[PDB]
This record gives C-alpha cells, structure tokens and sequence, in this order.
C-alpha cells in the first residue's frame, strides 16, 4: 500500500483482513470562563453640643 | 453475581440484585441485568471426551 | 446589580433519572434595602434552568 500520509510505501501481512489508509481527526473544544468584582462603603456619624 | 444455581431442564441462573449502596439522590439505576440464565456444560463432559 | 452576592446552591437532583432531564438551582433571594434600590428585582435572574 502507498500510505497518503506520512508518504511512504509499506508491505502488509495475510493476518490483517484490512488495512486502510483513511484519516479522520475530531476535535471538541469546550472553554468556560467566570470573573466577578465587589466594592462596598458605609459610614455614619452622631454628634452634639 | 449470586454462584450459578444447580441446572434444570439444561440451564442454570444467577442473581445480583445492586445491594451496594442504591441508586440515590436522583441518579440512574444500575446499568445491567439483575437475573442470567445460561446452558450447562454437560456437552464438554459427553462430547469432547 | 451584584447578583453574585446570592447564593451558589448546588443543581436539584435530576428530575427524570436517565432521560432527556433537567435540574435548576435558585439564588436563595433575601430582600433588603440593596435589593430593592440597586435594580437587583430587574436585572437578576432567580433562578437557573
Ligand atoms: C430505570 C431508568 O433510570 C431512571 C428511571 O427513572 C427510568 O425508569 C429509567 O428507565
């Protein structure tokens, strides 16, 4: 078989009812991202005279 | 698995029943058979012989 | 508002076991003079689905 990858030819055995040559790549990609930020302020004041 | 139960009419049986801690909170029932019944191996002891 | 001062409860177990289900969780949402000023009643989602 010539091999369409990696560009070479190789020999095959009567123990392997088939082999191909096919390529197939699959990728899945799941990214998830959270950022959060608080500010606070409280005052008070009691006063006489 | 329950050992095998002695053979009637040339098939045992065998029982497991998910007696770990159940399936609980919501989550799915164990993924299997509870019961199997399989032949007895009477033809290796006639025939192979 | 900062809805992300309400509650991370955990997701309610699932309501059909192992087919096409759903869980939701809820922000616990107490009232105060916070909520109802800083436009918490408009802008916050209760709960998630
Ligand atoms: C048994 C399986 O797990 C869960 C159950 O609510 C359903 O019946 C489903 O078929």
């Amino acid at each position: 078989v010539f091999s369409g990858d990696g560009k070479d030819f190789y020999r095959l055995s009567g123990n392997v009812l088939s082999y191909t040559f096919q390529v197939k790549i699959n990728n899945d990609f799941n990214y998830e991202f959270y950022n959060s930020t608080w500010s606070y302020v409280k005052h008070t004041s009691t006063e006489h005279t | 698995w329950s050992s095998w139960s002695p053979c009637v009419q040339g098939k045992k049986t065998r029982s497991r029943e998910c007696n770990n801690p159940p399936p609980s909170g919501g989550g799915r029932s164990c993924v299997g058979e509870t019961t199997e019944s399989t032949q007895c191996e009477d033809e290796e002891l006639e025939h192979l012989r | 508002c900062f809805c992300d001062h309400y509650a991370w409860t955990q997701w309610t177990s699932c309501s059909k076991t192992c087919n096409s289900g759903t869980q939701s969780r809820h922000r616990q949402i107490v009232v105060d003079k916070y909520y109802q000023e800083n436009f918490c009643e408009q802008i916050c989602s209760k709960q998630e689905t």
